[PDB]
């Protein structure tokens, strides 16, 4: 919340407007589209179907930050039991198939931990938050100015 | 010699073969079964 | 003196042969179906059966199903590689749930549970609250 | 032998258990010490079988309740047509189908929110509605709003029968538990009955009454000077004027020269070229022979004349040399669980709605419809919807059946006994179809976001690249195409102008066109194959590792719903097959999100759009779904980002509704987030001191608050997410669509 | 293995013998409540740590408690 | 039979936050870390089954088994210290009168007076 | 009459005797197949496996790979094959080390370090070499006609 109410406000100065954040800071519909609807489009063209730019990086990096943001997402979600069960079929599995029994783990697969997997998710979510909104940061002041 | 070759020497020993030792070793100290 | 069972998918693994396995056996009075802890149905037999799996706590679920059948001789053992046995359950021919003279208490504490010490207390000593 | 049996004056009727809350469990009957046996009321309320070890009773109560929800929907309808009725532009949608927008909502005056009365025209400010009554009622033959009215009170008092004939059968006369075991008659019921009476009926309704007013409204006649539909029936020579075979009358049926009829029984196929709609006169005879069909069907089975099956007999005599005792038991399982019976019947109603959206855009049945932007695109998306929660909630009663009603005695070498006993196998195998799926399917989009990006168009997956063209699909749309002439011969046109042909034009807009699929068509179909793949993953677990796994031993005396079995054994949270609806319920989501958005994308890329009568084609999106939707880079911008403008530009005008639903479908989404990712140890520690201030104030109830339980806290988080998600779909894809149509 | 402790506020209840899926706790007699008995864990190296004996337990606060501790292939529940 | 096969690990536990070796050990005394599936005519491990004309499976054949006799000899053998003390509150010959009498499982299920009750028939 | 019972007769084991896993075919593939065929040293077991498995993975590389599009395609499909049987012999190493130890083995079965080793130096050299083959193969393809 921070940063985007100091980025929105020197983008409006900077583009010559104040104006525009002076009017629709004051409800939310004004930040979704005149900050980050408005601001995402040099962004989202770093490439597309006509071409890329220097801007490519931080587009990639964007689309990066969520995936991975996302991906914690199931961390934080899903927990351990249900992914210990499945593990035990996957070990099943391994031990079954021919070839594949030739090699064997030395250390027992298992599912992550509680307090892992809480860690494991919280660190996703921070690594996509930070990265998506580096990229958009850069991205969009750089690209419109 | 120059300078200005080192990247394309220097990138893929730091890429590849770096993590990939590093990697290999890491995985023989986890695996050694008496460390001290 | 294996019960009726075509087999599943859900028995045990290369550490039964390796690490360790359990038995357990019981006595029942006629035939009758159970559920398999590791999935399916299986028909005792009339008199002693006999039965492998791969962790205790499976046996212990199928003696509880067991009890549910007015039976009370199962044995519960463990067999190490070797092909040594460990008579585990119940451990003196007596349930845990009923008292026993000659078992003595293991694990008390002769306090409430508030008064564990601190554990600023115990720093660098290697021991924990609880156990100090 | 079928017999009714019925006890009498089975249940008082009384007011008193509506002042005791919570009577019908022995354990919330007591009343209140904390703040959660509120919640355990509302969760255990329709529970019956916990309510009650008896199978009668849990009958009885099935019924009538069934009977109060056939009440609810009456009411429904009757509040639909009455909408119609009183608070709609019908009558002058009738009289210009394509420049009047359909509008069955208005709103008062009241804090400015009058402005969501838009100008849909037709003298008439309301709500443009989506749902698509104007095109069914018009199908119906309906063209005046007192018909409206009429249908409108036959539902109020189908409504009022309804909620009688249910507190009928549970308080006065409740049927033993031996009328419900009569699976064999039920079916013959409602095959032959329900189903075939009903198209029979149907049929009736269109040969003689929608047929003729419809072949009058599209020769351009004005409602106001169409006969009454009584009349089509007291005059044949009305009927001759239109359909001359009618002036042969019923000789030729009972004569067995039913060509005579082929002026108003066709196979035309196609479109009607005037409404963009089927030809009714293919729907009538459709309902004519599925009428014919499902009485047949209903003679099958065996009651009370010695002729018919047994399903018993059937089931038991169909095993083999891979499958033991193959199917029976199954039988005695379907006649004495409710559950495994509405396992199966969510299974297919689901199915079934995710066919009806599919078939309904393609073959579009109405007239009007495939023009009306908005409504193809909201009936496809809900009838979506309600399959994907429909298939759900099927595999969870699944799992309660396998908790609850599963016995091994009644199923030793059965097919649910070696399903059980290679559990294993199953699922590890579906968990490596799902990787590979997974893996290739997402990896072909992030390939080609990775190769866009540095620069290297010609490496992508894509047509003007390395191709994926799904061959099968082609090969199977031109089968289609090719179909009318050879291996359907009396049809005229094809099932559908998606596999080919002309494009089929109404008022300037495109009603349905060829839909070619190429490479980005292959990599969204394989998207479609993972996710479900993945959601049958997760509830086939949930099914099949009910009772018991290799990490709890004992589940199925735990219960279906429990939140774990403690933090031992490295930890078992959401171990229950609850919680395997739980994560597959995301799945579906996921799934089904993925699902319409291909549908609104593809379709208004190329499909919809605006057509010169030149024959100058030019689609909503400009056909950039090709070359766009083959990267995520191209979903986020030309999807997402473009498509929303409608959404996030409403405010000020009519539409301005949707903005604002957007905006809170996006705040509670994540506001679903703070249950999803905490715990109630958190929750209930800060209550302590919330509860604290309040005792410092000598004031507390006596009912303690407590924080949800584990697993409400999940069922809470779910249920915003869902609702959150959803909406905000919801009001995207109704901003977007009432734009473009 | 995990640790498994019995306060001297244990009344004898047996309740948490009973819930124990893997037998790690037994009754032994004791002068110290009315019961004449006491709940006892000999066998901490079967103890899983589901906690079902506390949740069992009726006394305030917990007269039985397990401290998570060193994971076994007994701890951690594996049939492999 | 050794009692203490069980105990004799390699786990040696730690002096915080480990219950240690209960009553009858830890872990087993075998390294389950042993090879995988090997070829025709080869054994993975020293005690490993021959698979046979199908290695690849040989880790399904069984080499641990319990045969009845050794589980009734390690159940006299596991509670002959319980047995002892049964005799020693109840009161060598009046043991076997007893575990002969009516059961070695049923004298440990009685009581003392129970079977001061049982020894008044001869 | 039924196509499916426990293996090896033993209802409590994890596994089924099903075509599948006890199939005539089945038995004679895996019993000939060179990681478990009777008589093979350990080197000749990695010999036949690298040149089994460098064969097919050229084809990937030469026809999908970034410079598929140059007349260096083929070279260059070859030398990513060779970059990736080298990652796969640093794995095989590795895994021997780790699941044998550093001591000197007692025996000659493949399950040994020394075995090992030989098996791991047999299949590096296969694989290479096949993937050669494969390269001069590639250089001049067939059309078969007379
Ligand atoms: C710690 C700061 C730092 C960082 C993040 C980088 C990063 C980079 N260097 Mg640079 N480098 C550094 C310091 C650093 N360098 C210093 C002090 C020197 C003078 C010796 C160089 C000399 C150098 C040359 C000649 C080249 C690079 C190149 C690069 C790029 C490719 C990596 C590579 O192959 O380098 C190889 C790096 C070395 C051979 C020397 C590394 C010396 C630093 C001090 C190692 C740092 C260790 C680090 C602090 C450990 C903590 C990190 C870990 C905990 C995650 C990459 C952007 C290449 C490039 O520019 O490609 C376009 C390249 O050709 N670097
Ligand atoms: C199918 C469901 C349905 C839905 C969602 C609607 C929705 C609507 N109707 Mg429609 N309508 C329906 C069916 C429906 N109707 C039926 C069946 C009829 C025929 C009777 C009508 C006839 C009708 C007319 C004539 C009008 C509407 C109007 C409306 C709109 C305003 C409603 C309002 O705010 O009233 C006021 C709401 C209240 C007074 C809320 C009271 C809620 C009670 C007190 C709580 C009940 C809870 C529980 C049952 C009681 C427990 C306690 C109790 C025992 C004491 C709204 C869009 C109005 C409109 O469209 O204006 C342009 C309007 O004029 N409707
Ligand atoms: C929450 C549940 C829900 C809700 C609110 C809706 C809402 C709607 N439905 Mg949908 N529907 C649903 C579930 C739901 N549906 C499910 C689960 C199915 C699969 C069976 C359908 C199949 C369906 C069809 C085929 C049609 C609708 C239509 C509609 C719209 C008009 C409502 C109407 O009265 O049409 C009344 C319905 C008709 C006039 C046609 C009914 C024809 C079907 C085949 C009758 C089947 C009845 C049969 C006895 C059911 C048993 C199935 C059997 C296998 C046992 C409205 C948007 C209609 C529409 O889109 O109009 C523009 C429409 O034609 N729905
Ligand atoms: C041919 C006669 C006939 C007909 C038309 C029906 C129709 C129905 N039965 Mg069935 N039923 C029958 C014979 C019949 N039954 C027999 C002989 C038995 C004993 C074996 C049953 C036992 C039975 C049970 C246990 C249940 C049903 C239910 C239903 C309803 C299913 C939900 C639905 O799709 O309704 C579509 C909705 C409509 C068609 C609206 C019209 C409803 C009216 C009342 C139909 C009758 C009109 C006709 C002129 C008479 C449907 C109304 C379910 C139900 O919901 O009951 C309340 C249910 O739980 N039936
Ligand atoms: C034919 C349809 C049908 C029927 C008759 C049942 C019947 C039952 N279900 Mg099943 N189920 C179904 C479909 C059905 N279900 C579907 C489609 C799903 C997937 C979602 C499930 C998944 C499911 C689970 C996971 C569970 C059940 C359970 C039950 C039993 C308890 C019901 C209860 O007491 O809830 C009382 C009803 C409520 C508390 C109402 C809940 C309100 C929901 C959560 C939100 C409504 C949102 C609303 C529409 C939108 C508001 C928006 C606005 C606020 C802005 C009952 C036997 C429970 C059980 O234990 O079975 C033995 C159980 O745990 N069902
Ligand atoms: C976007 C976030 C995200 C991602 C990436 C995943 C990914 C996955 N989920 Mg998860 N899930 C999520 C959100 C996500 N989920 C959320 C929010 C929840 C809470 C509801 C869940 C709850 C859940 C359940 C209940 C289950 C899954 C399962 C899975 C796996 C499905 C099988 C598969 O396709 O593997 C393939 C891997 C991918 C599709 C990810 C990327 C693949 C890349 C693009 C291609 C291959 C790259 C390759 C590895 C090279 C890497 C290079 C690297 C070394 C640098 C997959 C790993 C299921 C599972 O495990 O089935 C086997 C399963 O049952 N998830
Ligand atoms: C996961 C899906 C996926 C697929 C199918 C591809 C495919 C491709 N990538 Mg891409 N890529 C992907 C994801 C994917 N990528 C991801 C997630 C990234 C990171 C963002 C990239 C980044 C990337 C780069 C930078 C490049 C590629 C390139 C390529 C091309 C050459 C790759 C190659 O030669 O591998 C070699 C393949 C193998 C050695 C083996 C393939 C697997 C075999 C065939 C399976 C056989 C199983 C068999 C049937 C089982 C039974 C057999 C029998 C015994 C019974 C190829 C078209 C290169 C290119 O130039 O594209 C044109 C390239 O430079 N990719
Ligand atoms: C394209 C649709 C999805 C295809 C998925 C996988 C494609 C691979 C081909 C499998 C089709 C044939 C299956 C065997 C042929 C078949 O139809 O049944 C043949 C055979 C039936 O045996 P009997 O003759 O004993 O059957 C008597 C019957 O009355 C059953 O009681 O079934 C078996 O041998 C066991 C079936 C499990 C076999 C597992 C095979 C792998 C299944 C893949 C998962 C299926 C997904 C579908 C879930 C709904
Ligand atoms: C829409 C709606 C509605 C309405 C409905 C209606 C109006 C219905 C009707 C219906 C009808 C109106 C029905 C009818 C029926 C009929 C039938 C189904 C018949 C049958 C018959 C037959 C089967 C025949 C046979 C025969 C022959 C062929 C010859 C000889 C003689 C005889 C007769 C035997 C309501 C209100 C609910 C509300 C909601 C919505
Ligand atoms: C049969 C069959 C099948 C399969 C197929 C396959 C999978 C195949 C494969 C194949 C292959 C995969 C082949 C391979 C080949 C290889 C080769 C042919 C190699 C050779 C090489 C060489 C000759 C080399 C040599 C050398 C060396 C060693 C060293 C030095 C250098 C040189 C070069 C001299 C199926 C299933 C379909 C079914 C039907 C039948
Ligand atoms: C926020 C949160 C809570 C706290 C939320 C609670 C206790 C819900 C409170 C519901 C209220 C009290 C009912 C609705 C009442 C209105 C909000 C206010 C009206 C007040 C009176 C009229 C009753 C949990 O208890 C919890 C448990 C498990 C996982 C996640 C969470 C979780 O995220
Ligand atoms: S109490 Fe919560 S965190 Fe602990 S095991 Fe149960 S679900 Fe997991
Ligand atoms: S520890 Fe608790 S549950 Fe166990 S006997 Fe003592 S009081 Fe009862």
């Amino acid at each position: 919340w921070v940063t985007f109410y100091w980025h929105w406000k020197h983008m409006t100065i900077w583009g010559g407007n104040p104006g525009q954040f002076d009017e629709s800071s004051n409800y939310i519909m004004g930040w979704l589209r005149d900050y980050l609807w408005l601001n995402s489009s040099p962004l989202i063209n770093g490439y597309n179907p006509f071409g890329m730019n220097n801007l490519s990086v931080w587009s990639w990096m964007f689309l990066f930050g969520h995936l991975i943001w996302a991906t914690g997402f199931m961390f934080l979600i899903s927990w351990r039991g249900y992914w210990q069960e499945l593990i035990e079929t996957l070990v099943w599995a391994h031990e079954r198939t021919p070839l594949a029994n030739l090699i064997r783990w030395r250390d027992k697969p298992v599912a992550l931990s509680i307090v892992q997997a809480r860690l494991v998710g919280l660190v996703h979510f921070s690594v996509g938050y930070i990265l998506t909104y580096a990229a958009f940061v850069i991205a969009s002041t750089s690209g419109k100015f | 010699m120059a300078a200005s070759f080192l990247p394309s020497i220097l990138v893929p020993l730091v890429g590849l073969i770096f993590p990939a030792f590093s990697m290999a070793l890491f995985f023989l100290y986890v695996q050694t079964d008496d460390i001290a | 003196p294996f019960p009726t069972f075509g087999g599943s998918t859900g028995g045990w693994l290369r550490a039964a042969e390796v690490e360790e396995k359990y038995a357990i056996t019981w006595t029942s009075t006629k035939e009758q179906i159970f559920e398999m802890p590791t999935g399916g149905a299986a028909i005792m037999r009339n008199g002693e059966n006999l039965l492998y799996l791969a962790r205790k706590e499976q046996c212990l679920a199928l003696s509880t199903q067991l009890r549910t059948f007015k039976i009370n001789d199962y044995k519960i053992y463990r067999i190490f590689p070797s092909g040594e046995v460990q008579y585990l359950h119940p451990k003196d021919g007596v349930f845990p749930e009923k008292v026993n003279p000659g078992r003595t208490s293991v694990n008390s504490r002769g306090f409430s549970i508030g008064k564990n010490p601190n554990p600023a207390s115990i720093k660098f000593s290697g021991i924990t609250t609880y156990e100090s | 032998n079928v017999q009714v049996f019925v006890e009498k004056d089975a249940v008082e009727t009384s007011f008193a258990k509506w002042a005791q809350p919570g009577h019908f469990s022995r354990t919330l009957a007591k009343g209140p010490k904390t703040t959660t046996w509120i919640w355990n009321l509302h969760a255990d309320a329709h529970d019956f079988d916990s309510q009650t070890s008896s199978l009668e009773e849990v009958s009885r109560k099935i019924f009538s309740a069934h009977f109060g929800q056939l009440a609810i929907i009456f009411l429904w309808i009757s509040g639909m047509h009455f909408h119609g009725a009183y608070f709609s532009n019908y009558s002058a949608w009738l009289t210009d189908p394509i420049s009047i927008k359909q509008s069955s909502q208005v709103v008062w005056p009241i804090v400015g929110q009058e402005i969501l009365n838009a100008d849909v025209g037709g003298n008439f400010q309301g709500i443009q509605t989506t749902s698509g009554w104007f095109q069914m009622w018009r199908a119906e033959g309906i063209t005046s709003e007192v018909e409206l009215y009429w249908t409108a009170i036959g539902g109020l008092a189908m409504s009022a029968i309804m909620l009688f004939a249910g507190w009928f059968h549970y308080h006065k006369a409740a049927p033993k538990l031996e009328w419900f075991q009569n699976a064999e008659s039920m079916m013959n019921h409602h095959l032959a009955g329900l189903l075939g009476l009903g198209c029979l009926s149907w049929s009736g309704h269109q040969i003689h009454i929608a047929l003729p007013i419809n072949k009058l409204l599209d020769a351009g006649v004005s409602p106001q000077e169409i006969p009454l539909p009584h009349e089509f029936l007291i005059n044949r020579d009305l009927m001759a004027q239109l359909y001359p075979s009618f002036s042969k009358g019923l000789a030729p049926f009972f004569g067995g020269n039913w060509g005579e009829y082929s002026d108003f029984l066709t196979f035309k196929g196609g479109l009607n070229p005037v409404t963009g709609g089927l030809w009714l006169s293919d729907i009538a005879h459709h309902h004519l022979a599925l009428s014919v069909l499902f009485i047949i069907a209903g003679h099958m089975y065996r009651t009370n004349w010695g002729i018919g099956h047994n399903m018993k007999e059937i089931l038991e005599a169909h095993k083999g040399p891979f499958t033991g005792e193959g199917h029976k038991g199954l039988y005695e399982i379907l006649t004495t669980s409710w559950h495994a019976q509405l396992a199966i019947n969510l299974a297919m109603m689901g199915s079934l709605s995710i066919i009806v959206a599919h078939h309904m855009y393609a073959m579009p049945p109405y007239p009007y419809l495939a023009t009306d932007y908005a409504t193809q695109l909201s009936l496809f998306t809900h009838h979506m919807w309600i399959g994907g929660f429909c298939v759900v909630g099927g595999a969870a009663h699944g799992a309660i059946f396998m908790v609850r009603d599963y016995t091994p005695a009644n199923n030793y070498n059965n097919l649910l006994d070696r399903v059980l006993r290679h559990r294993d196998a199953i699922i590890s195998h579906l968990n490596w179809v799902c990787i590979f799926l997974g893996c290739h399917a997402f990896g072909f989009y992030i390939h080609n976001d990775t190769m866009r990006a540095l620069g290297r168009p010609q490496d992508m997956f894509s047509d003007k690249a390395i191709q994926l063209q799904p061959i099968f699909a082609q090969w199977i749309q031109n089968i289609h195409l090719l179909a009318p002439g050879t291996t359907a011969p009396n049809a005229l046109a094809t099932t559908s102008y998606a596999f080919g042909g002309d494009v089929i034009e109404v008022g300037g807009k495109i009603a349905m066109m060829p839909i070619k699929l190429g490479t980005a068509d292959f990599m969204v179909h394989h998207i479609h194959a993972f996710t479900i793949h993945v959601t049958v993953l997760i509830l086939l677990k949930g099914v099949l590792y009910a009772r018991s796994s290799k990490l709890i031993p004992d589940k199925a005396n735990l219960g279906f719903r429990f939140p774990c079995d403690g933090p031992g054994r490295g930890g078992t949270c959401q171990s229950s097959s609850w919680d395997h609806v739980f994560l597959g319920l995301f799945w579906m989501y996921n799934s089904i999100s993925v699902v319409i958005f291909h549908f609104s994308w593809k379709m208004q890329s190329d499909v919809w759009g605006t057509i010169t009568p030149d024959g100058a084609i030019s689609h909503i999106t400009g056909g950039n779904f090709a070359q766009s939707s083959i990267t995520i880079n191209g979903w986020l911008r030309d999807f997402l980002w473009s498509q929303a403008s409608q959404v996030i530009q409403s405010y000020g005008s009519a539409s301005s509704a949707y903005g604002l639903i957007f905006l809170g479908a996006h705040f509670i989404w994540a506001f679903s987030l703070m249950f999803l990712f905490s715990g109630r140890g958190y929750w209930q520690e800060l209550i302590e001191s919330i509860v604290w201030a309040h005792n410092k104030l000598n004031f507390a109830p006596t009912i303690q608050p407590r924080a949800l339980s584990i697993t409400q806290g999940r069922a809470v988080g779910l249920a915003h997410y869902l609702l959150g998600g959803i909406g905000t779909t919801w009001a995207f894809f109704l901003a977007r669509a009432i734009s473009i149509t | 293995s995990h640790t498994v402790k019995i306060y001297d506020t244990c009344i004898g209840c047996t309740q948490c013998v009973r819930a124990c899926p893997t037998d790690v706790l037994e009754m032994v007699p004791w002068d110290g409540c009315k019961s004449g008995q006491i709940a006892s864990s000999p066998r901490v190296e079967d103890c899983v740590g589901c906690k079902r004996c506390e949740t069992a337990c009726p006394t305030d606060f917990l007269s039985v408690r397990v401290y998570l501790g060193a994971e076994t292939t007994r701890s951690l529940g594996l049939a492999y | 039979v050794d009692l203490d096969y069980g105990m004799k690990n390699s786990y040696v536990p730690a002096t915080g936050g480990d219950g240690g070796q209960g009553q009858f050990g830890a872990q087993s005394p075998n390294d389950w870390r042993v090879a995988g599936t090997s070829p025709v005519g080869e054994t993975s491990y020293a005690g490993a089954a021959d698979g046979g004309e199908e290695p690849w499976f040989a880790e399904a054949i069984s080499t641990v088994s319990l045969d009845l006799q050794k589980a009734d000899e390690t159940l006299k053998a596991f509670t002959k210290d319980a047995a002892a003390f049964k005799i020693e509150e109840f009161a060598d010959a009046a043991m076997e009168e007893l575990v002969g009498k009516l059961g070695y499982s049923k004298f440990l299920e009685m009581s003392t007076k129970q079977l001061m009750k049982t020894w008044g028939t001869l | 009459a039924n196509f499916i019972k426990p293996y090896n007769d033993d209802p409590f084991v994890g596994h089924l005797a099903t075509p599948i896993t006890s199939s005539s075919l089945t038995r004679a593939l895996l019993k000939n197949l060179p990681a478990y065929r009777f008589g093979l040293t350990p080197l000749l077991r990695g010999l036949e496996i690298g040149l089994a498995h460098g064969y097919f993975l050229i084809g990937p590389f030469a026809q999908l790979g970034p410079l598929r599009n140059s007349d260096i395609g083929l070279l260059a499909g070859f030398l990513s094959t060779i970059g990736l049987i080298l990652i796969l012999t640093l794995g095989l190493t590795i895994y021997g080390a780790a699941a044998f130890g550093q001591e000197k083995s007692n025996g000659s079965e493949l399950q040994t370090k020394k075995s090992w080793d030989q098996f791991k130096g047999g299949f590096f050299v296969g694989a290479c070499g096949s993937a050669g083959f494969a390269f001069i193969c590639l250089s001049s393809i067939p059309t078969f006609a007379l």
